[PDB]
């Protein structure tokens, strides 16, 4: 019995009159429209940007703190090389701006080097992303925005074949070019090669080296394609699993271990892969939001009052609405709890308050790398962690509507079986 | 994974109530927690939240005239009330933000002359 049951829960007797209502499903409905433009539409407030940029940074910020200490050397097939120098530029390296891959003689791979072939995967994407963090993460909604993103690196010594034309596509070492594309968007890429002898006017160094440019065009920069990118770069890490050496300076934060191989991050690089899948599937709820826009009123028809039990056949598109949208903002908060230090415990907050929240440059803009980068995050981990709670703090309202608008869909979705 | 709400009562307009929120440490510790109301014939309403800084932000009904706070050693949410209004009666609960699915008993505040 049914008053028996409202004199116990009032609210219910609230909602199924709301629900007969076509004016306070209309507001329910408008109230979608607008958490849907704070959620996909909004930077600095929406909870669902916060995470995926928290996504991003974070794991952005854990090749900064450990790349300088990271083996790699070899030649272009994986296999040891004897006396190959190969240097990326716009790295993280120890005092430096490039990473040098120079170990030789041991075989690449687990717990040794990691092969240069795997450094170019992790290059490439860490040199998006960080472009990317520079420019400004456009809002969720957008797919179409690109970047262009520029990165050199340089081969020297006796045998080093990672810039040889059979590899790089290229024509000559020495003046050479290739274009070729790739892929639901054209991304262009420019490989353009030059050699530079020890005895040129210029060459400060002592030695001869191939140098090669690399210019990607048409790079998106959306959520999705992003969140792709971070995952290679942490899948290439904890994949190739490489061998580390830290150098811990006296007084400041220490790492322990000191030696080992990246892998052995077991705590941090599952955060990290957890807080990128919760963000794709975070980034996903946009298409389902998309697909059911709540903005065509609703109400009776042939002139007959609304009827809850048979005028009711949008509610199955306004529950999935609704539920996308919460679904969104659980998801968003599970990625800010993954990382937050508030709850971390041993090594692994340390690794965080100590490293990976921390900046060591001279607020310097995102995506800069400089010689004072190395076992620091420099991206923004602990102001974005604190943006992500002020936005949902900011979600209060949106957040009690979503709900009722969730509510309304369910009891018209049951009144209509 | 708890909520409980106290030191709600009856006051005059015009008056004054402190309530409070014991919480688990597992809701409470490095979230944002709000505080929220259900009045006659509403559904429940937002009305106050605080993230774990300490930054406080209010909705338009209660803006100037509430106060939220949270005490971080003890899980322990706060609401300081003034200038209570009619308007103001309702059951008031808390929680974190986004919500834990399942609600504490609340506390009834009824302001009335
Ligand atoms: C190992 C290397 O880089 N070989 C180059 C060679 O460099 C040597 C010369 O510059 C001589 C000049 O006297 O000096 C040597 O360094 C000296 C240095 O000057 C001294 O001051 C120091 O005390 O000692 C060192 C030596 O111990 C350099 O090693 O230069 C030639 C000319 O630039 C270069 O060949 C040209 O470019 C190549 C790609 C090809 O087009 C040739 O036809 C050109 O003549 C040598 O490159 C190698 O050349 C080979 C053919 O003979 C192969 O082509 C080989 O693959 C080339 O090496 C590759 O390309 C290099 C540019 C570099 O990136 C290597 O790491 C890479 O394997």
């Amino acid at each position: 019995n049914l008053s028996k049951l409202l004199t116990r829960y009032s609210t219910l007797n609230t909602l199924i009159k709301l629900s007969a209502d076509p004016s306070a499903i209309n507001a329910a409905r408008e109230n979608l429209g607008a958490s849907a433009k704070n959620l996909i539409g909004d930077t600095k407030n929406s909870p669902a940007y916060q995470a995926v940029l928290l996504a991003i940074n974070a794991a952005v910020g854990f090749w900064n703190v450990l790349g300088y200490a990271t083996q790699c050397g070899g030649n272009a097939n994986g296999q040891e090389s004897t006396s190959s120098t190969t240097i990326f530029n716009n790295e993280p390296g120890y005092r430096s701006t490039s990473i040098t891959c120079s170990l030789n003689r041991y075989k690449p791979g687990y717990y040794g080097p990691m092969s240069i072939e795997n450094f170019k995967k992790l290059n490439e994407a860490y040199q998006i992303l960080q472009t990317a963090l520079n420019k400004g993460l456009p809002a969720l909604k957008e797919n179409n925005g690109t970047v262009s993103v520029t990165y050199t690196y340089t081969c020297s010594g006796e045998g080093n074949d990672n810039c040889l034309p059979k590899v790089t596509g290229v024509d000559n070492q020495n003046g050479g070019t290739k274009t070729k594309t790739q892929t639901g968007k054209t991304v262009t890429t420019t490989i353009s090669s030059k050699v530079v002898d020890s005895q040129a006017k210029g060459n400060t160094t002592r030695v001869s080296y191939t140098e090669i440019t690399n210019k990607l065009d048409g790079v998106p920069d959306s959520a999705q394609a992003l969140l792709a990118q971070a995952s290679t770069l942490i899948n290439t890490i904890n994949t190739a699993c490489p061998y580390f050496s830290v150098t811990n300076k006296s007084g400041g934060p220490q790492m322990e271990p000191t030696r080992g191989k990246l892998c052995g991050f077991t705590e941090e690089i599952s955060a990290i892969q957890k807080m990128i899948t919760d963000a794709q599937e975070l980034v996903n709820q946009t298409s389902v939001i998309n697909e059911h826009e709540q903005s065509t009123p609703v109400g009776g028809n042939n002139g007959k009052p609304f009827n809850p039990f048979t005028d009711a056949s949008f509610a199955q598109g306004m529950l999935a609405n609704a539920s996308a949208q919460a679904k969104m903002l659980n998801l968003a908060h599970q990625v800010g709890q993954t990382i937050n230090p508030d709850n971390l415990t041993g090594t692994f907050k340390n690794f965080v308050t100590g490293f990976l929240a921390t900046c060591n440059n001279k607020g310097s803009p995102p995506g800069t790398v400089t010689t004072q980068t190395f076992a620091s995050g420099c991206a923004y981990v602990e102001q974005t962690i604190t943006n992500l709670n002020n936005s949902i703090a900011h979600f209060g309202t949106q957040e009690q509507q979503i709900q009722q608008a969730e509510n309304i869909a369910d009891t018209l979705v049951n009144f209509g079986s | 994974v708890q909520l409980q709400e106290s030191g709600g009562g009856l006051v005059q307009p015009g008056g004054s109530l402190r309530l409070s929120c014991a919480a688990s440490g597992s809701i409470f510790s490095g979230n944002v927690m709000g505080w929220y109301r259900q009045a006659p014939g509403k559904l429940r309403e937002w009305v106050a939240a605080i993230t774990p800084q300490g930054v406080p932000n209010y909705a338009d009904s209660v803006k100037g005239r509430f106060t939220i706070s949270r005490d971080n050693a003890k899980n322990m949410l706060y609401l300081q009330m003034s200038s209570l209004k009619p308007e103001d009666t309702a059951l008031y609960y808390c929680n974190r933000l986004p919500n834990y699915r399942s609600w504490g008993q609340g506390t009834q505040v009824t302001v009335s002359s």
